[PDB]
């Protein structure tokens, strides 16, 4: 935090700053100042990420996987080198095909990023603006940025504050620390040092924040980057993003991929160099089982799941300006929110009213969601016209249409509430007020504040004079004595007097400020319709008034907000409010919005009610906190860590920026995910170093804005809720996608492997394999996307970071181990009845292939004793690729329809009810048909027409398949605690 | 990685694995049974024969002479063996690559089979079955000749292997 010395005796303040309080500065020395130093400015953006950045979407930390990918492959190639080899189709066609997937990804991800900054570049209008500074005496205009250290500064209704000053003089100004400080109402600002902390007291303006009214001559005590707001600024760009959830868990992923790699290259070259290949052959060998190992397609298949989600997150007015960004609200343990601006409208409005000594709350939300009271009452309608015609508040032009609390009003905030109030429940106040012609009103007074204004008589039945005076209770209080009551009149009597003063105690202790209304009829009498009555005298018996009633006002949570806080607390998400706000005021808006629930006693409630010293009570008695932020300067490491440990419902209050950051940092410092919401500049900090920072698309300031991960353009808080259901969903699905691509690769590496080892013809090609990994599974494997929720997952909680992961153990013992092995065999299967039927009994295939392979060899006897050529054979290698292709797709029927679903049956979810599904099984099934089919195939792709007949070898296998894993699924379900949902359950 | 568990996984392979294996085999297994022992289902890859030749790029048996085929009846075991008739500027031997039932019919560049051996039956009907010069002036030069042969059953492709029914082979003989 910062440290000032507003608190200084003019005298030695200009001492120090040597300057004159009245003249300020000489133009010479203003000139000398500016140019020393710098001028008034905040250094731009030190951000001027050039297009290069595209480079940054091209490595990450999945890109690189294909990187070293196609750098294996190529090199693999390189090595092949050593002799003529087929691999000008093989090895340097997939290293140009991972190079290719990585630049694509990357550019179609570097586009979205792109077109998110140009659509916030069009937000962007600046205006320079201008200081009204005071040199040798004289007042001059000129460019904020000439503003130099020490010069005298004037402030007017309007007008922004140039640099930080410390006020010399004031008189009536209020300056607007909304934004900054995050106080609320308009702070007024006075030459007296108020509070130690310099951001709390009166004697100090500051950079950024407008003055919305009165005057002010202040000093300037900084100027530029070295202001308030540039150090909040700068310090909003050194902080570190850190590897995203989702990120690590794909860590982990290639972590175990590369394991199962290296173990199968390993061992196996190995093994090759036990049975007689070559060196070279053996090194060939391991490269290519691990090159094999590696998922080409998963990547596009996962950079698109997640592009999908994200384009739904748009659609709800979502943005996310990285791509990662969107699984990460699936995994928030706790939520740290603003109050105003975030949680609440931020808009003062009248809150109770005082009528017939009884309270009566009206609607302070935006929407108007609330209960109006009952307007029936006579004294309702008189209390109403004293506010709506006592008053300099008038709706602009232009203001008809919009919303009466939306739209703009020109006049005092008081009176702004008032008149929005009047028009909404009374009526319109236009006819109201011009109804009564006012002929001579007094406006509030320096001293005792009181304001009164005398009207004629609308009304038929009494020509009386009509008088009204609005003022603070105290003193309005001094001048009253008739209270009125149902329409009727009556003195003032201790016991109701009290009761005024009670219930104004009430609603001031409540945090709300009052206002006291009364009225009195002129004795026409004395005062005849023709009688002209000046400001001069007293013309109206000031006292003997008759005191109407009280009307206090306050400022509201969003319509939204409640409920969203309600379902975050449902989720398991822990609700923190972090506001810079009074602790009063911070206490009531939390039990409002949810925050802290009803019944929960801080340990001020409970010292209160016991009416024993504060210090005694156990704070481990107390769920719920208010913790003041002159305290969290104090308090240690321990401290906070305790605090936030040993209270369920907390609170902070008085909060500056820097200890927003240091509670998102002890929130961090349990290891658990952060989330932070918020409005303003104080915000900004804190909102950046969170593990997911929200910002308020308009409600929201724009050095927060920029340090936000997320933005609401809407500024709807139930949004958060939709944020964080949608990252649970795509995990799972994500599961299911992955263990569908995993499982190929095991009837798409065996052939290869068992080539090897029995030394019989190679089963399935290459390009085979392209087909089923990019070309059928592709619309498959992305519809798993559109999977639904199995059940309800809000009900679920938080995975676990170190036990819950994407790809764990038993995923790829299934996908490996049961399953893909199952299709493998479809595969082989297809192979012999193809072979067999040709004239090659599987028995006699084994060590055919090196004189299969030769191309020499002309006279290659069969079964049957039957001499094959090259070409001839070849052919049926060729057309038993094909059909081991097909049977893959046969395979992966099944195993689609079980992928769908994770635990329930088919029966329950029902993977049909996905259209994009049932459209992937169809055209993957009409592709595989027309490879094999299409007329130029075999030329092109050695693909050869399918006999009929071949189509069904591989048909039980894939009901093996589905019928093994829905018993699976069966048994999951009635065996929680089951050894398969341990060993199977991924 | 688990411990006092593994015995749950490695009892659990052995046998899914095995039922796998079975039901792998199984399938073979009834796949094998609906094929002839003595006939392939499918000639068509070997629809047109190729030829080949020698260079690498009699005891019973029957008496016969050049003339039309002979049926040694059907392809069944009823019958034993069916009997099979008797058979520088470097020498290459060409053959016709045997296929079951087929029948051949039949009834300048630089300077350089009997139907009675048909139908073959195959090596499980006639296992012992027995099936039917370049003095040229230059040398010292590598020479291009293609030795092929006719009949409408004998079919070429030019684009694809060069082997079907002719041959592609360069001599030289440098001396």
């Amino acid at each position: 935090m910062e440290i000032n010395d507003h608190q200084l005796s003019v005298a030695e303040l200009e001492q120090k700053y040597q300057t004159s309080a009245t003249k300020g500065l000489s133009a010479s020395l203003a000139a000398e100042l500016l140019l020393r130093d710098g001028p008034n400015a905040l250094r731009p953006p030190r951000g001027t990420p050039e297009y290069v950045k595209f480079a940054r979407q091209l490595a990450g930390g999945l890109q690189c996987l294909m990187w070293v990918a196609a750098a294996i492959c190529l090199i693999a190639f390189a090595i092949q080198a050593s002799e003529g080899d087929l691999t000008t189709d093989d090895n340097l066609y997939l290293a140009l095909a991972l190079i290719a997937v990585v630049v694509v990804t990357g550019c179609f991800g570097y586009y979205q990023e792109f077109k998110s900054t140009n659509i916030i570049a069009s937000f962007k209008n600046l205006v320079p603006q201008q200081a009204t500074v005071i040199r040798d005496g004289d007042k001059f205009q000129i460019n904020a940025d000439q503003l130099v250290v020490g010069d005298l500064v004037e402030m007017k209704g309007g007008d922004r504050v140039p640099a930080d000053i410390r006020i010399l003089q004031a008189q009536g100004r209020k300056v607007d620390n909304s934004s900054l400080t995050g106080e609320s109402e308009p702070q007024t600002r006075s030459p007296e040092c108020t509070h130690e902390s310099p951001l709390e007291t009166r004697n100090i303006a500051f950079f950024s924040t407008m003055c919305l009214e009165g005057t002010a001559q202040g000093l300037v005590v900084n100027t530029g980057d070295r202001t308030i707001i540039g150090r909040i600024a700068s310090l909003a760009s050194g902080v570190e993003n850190e590897k995203t959830p989702i990120a690590i868990e794909i860590e982990h992923f290639v972590d175990i991929i590369a394991g199962l790699a290296i173990l199968f290259g390993a061992t196996f070259f190995i093994v090759a160099m036990c049975i007689g290949y070559t060196f070279l052959r053996a090194m060939v060998f391991f490269m290519a089982i691990v090159v094999a190992y590696v998922p080409e397609g998963l990547l596009a298949t996962v950079t698109v799941c997640l592009s999908l989600t994200a384009k739904r997150l748009a659609s709800k007015n979502c943005v996310v300006k990285n791509l990662e960004a969107v699984e990460t609200l699936g995994s928030t343990s706790v939520i740290c929110s603003d109050k105003t601006g975030t949680l609440t409208q931020n808009r003062m409005t009248v809150s109770h009213l005082w009528f017939d000594n009884h309270i009566h709350s009206a609607d302070t939300t935006e929407d108007q969601s609330g209960q109006t009271f009952d307007q029936s009452s006579e004294t309702w309608r008189a209390l109403c016209r004293v506010l709506t015609l006592c008053n300099r508040a008038a709706f602009k032009s232009g203001q008809d249409a919009v919303p009466v609390p939306k739209r703009i009003v020109i006049g005092d905030a008081s009176e702004t509430a008032l008149l929005k109030f009047s028009e909404l429940t009374l009526g319109n106040a236009m006819g109201y007020r011009e109804r009564f012609p006012k002929v001579c009103e007094i406006p509030f007074n320096s001293t005792n504040k009181f304001q009164l204004s005398i009207h004629t008589l609308e009304d038929p039945r009494d020509p009386r004079h009509v008088l009204v005076m609005k003022g603070a209770p105290e003193r309005v209080l001094e001048r009253c004595s008739s209270i009125l009551i149902k329409g009727q009149e009556l003195p003032l009597d201790e016991q109701w007097r009290e009761a005024f003063q009670t219930a104004y105690l009430s609603l001031g202790g409540l945090g709300e400020r009052v206002l006291g209304f009364c009225q009195l009829y002129l004795s026409e009498k004395d005062y005849p319709p023709g009688y002209a009555f000046d400001v001069e005298a007293m013309n109206f018996p000031t006292s003997g008034l008759s005191f109407a009633g009280l009307v206090s006002m306050i400022d509201p949570p969003r319509a939204t907000v409640p409920d969203a806080v309600l379902k975050c607390r449902t989720a398991g998400i822990r609700v923190i409010m972090v506001t810079g706000d009074h602790p009063i005021t911070a206490k009531a808006i939390a039990a409002s919005v949810g925050i802290i629930s009803e019944g929960s006693e801080t340990v001020e409630d409970i010292a209160a009610r016991l009416r024993v010293p504060v210090d005694q009570v156990n704070r481990k008695d107390a769920r719920a906190c208010v913790i003041n932020g002159m305290q969290l300067k104090d308090m240690d490491p321990s401290e906070l860590v305790e605090a936030l440990r040993t209270h369920p419902e907390m609170v902070f209050a008085r909060t500056s920026p820097q200890q927003k950051l240091v509670i998102v940092e002890s929130c961090q410092r349990l290891g658990a995910i952060v989330a932070v919401t918020g409005d303003g500049v104080n915000d900004s900090p804190a909102l950046k170093k969170a593990d997911i920072g929200v910002a308020m698309g308009i409600a929201g300031s724009d050095a927060a804005k920029n340090a936000a991960d997320m933005i609401l353009l809407d500024d709807n808080f139930a949004s958060i809720v939709t944020g964080v259901e949608q990252g649970r969903l795509i995990f799972d699905n994500l599961k299911k996608s992955i263990a569908y691509t995993l499982t190929k690769n095991i009837p798409e590496l065996t052939p290869y492997l068992i080539y090897i080892t029995v030394s019989v013809p190679l089963p399935l090609g290459c390009i085979t394999i392209l087909f089923i990994e990019l070309c059928t599974d592709i619309f498959p494997s992305v519809s798993l996307a559109y999977e639904k929720a199995e059940s309800d997952i809000m009900h679920l909680r938080p995975r676990n970071p170190k036990r819950d992961r994407l790809v764990n153990e038993p995923l790829a013992a299934y996908s490996y181990f049961q399953i893909g092995a199952i299709q493998s065999f479809a595969g082989f299967t297809d192979y012999f009845t193809a072979m067999a039927q040709e004239g090659w009994f599987p028995l006699l295939c084994v060590g055919l292939r090196p004189q299969w392979e030769n191309h020499h060899l002309q006279d290659l006897q069969d079964s049957y004793g039957q001499e094959w050529t090259f070409g001839q054979r070849l052919y049926q290698q060729y057309t038993c690729y094909t059909v081991f292709f097909i049977s893959i797709e046969m395979c992966q029927i099944a195993d689609v329809l079980i992928r769908k679903t994770r635990r329930l049956s088919a029966f329950q979810q029902g993977f049909f009810r996905n259209r994009i599904l049932v459209i992937a099984i169809v055209f993957q099934v009409c592709i595989g048909c027309f490879l094999c089919y299409c007329p130029g195939m075999p030329n092109i792709f050695n693909f050869m027409p399918i006999r009929f007949q071949w189509w069904l070898v591989p048909m039980p296998f894939g009901l093996l398949i589905f019928v093994y894993d829905e018993i699976r699924k069966l048994g999951v379900r009635c065996c929680p605690g089951s050894w398969w949902d341990q060993e199977l359950y991924y | 990685r688990t411990l006092s568990r593994w015995v749950w996984i490695s009892l659990y392979y052995v046998a899914f694995y095995v039922v796998m294996s079975g039901i792998f085999a199984l399938c073979i297994y009834v796949l094998m049974r609906t094929i002839d022992p003595y006939t392939p289902d499918y000639q068509d890859q070997l629809k047109s024969p190729g030829v080949t030749l020698r260079p690498d790029v009699q005891e019973g048996s029957i008496n016969c002479t050049s003339e039309k085929y002979f049926f040694q009846e059907s392809f069944l075991a009823p019958n034993h063996t069916k009997f099979s008739c008797k058979f520088g500027k470097p020498c290459f031997i060409i053959k016709m690559n045997r296929i079951v039932k087929f029948l051949p019919g039949n009834s300048d560049g630089p300077p350089l089979y009997s139907l009675h051996y048909f139908p073959y039956y195959g090596k499980k009907a006639q296992p012992h079955y027995s099936n039917p010069k370049l003095l040229n002036v230059p040398r010292n030069r590598d020479v291009v000749i293609v030795c092929k042969i006719l009949a409408e059953h004998v079919s070429f492709d030019n684009p694809h292997d060069p082997y079907e029914g002719k041959v592609e082979f360069k001599l030289k003989i440098q001396k």
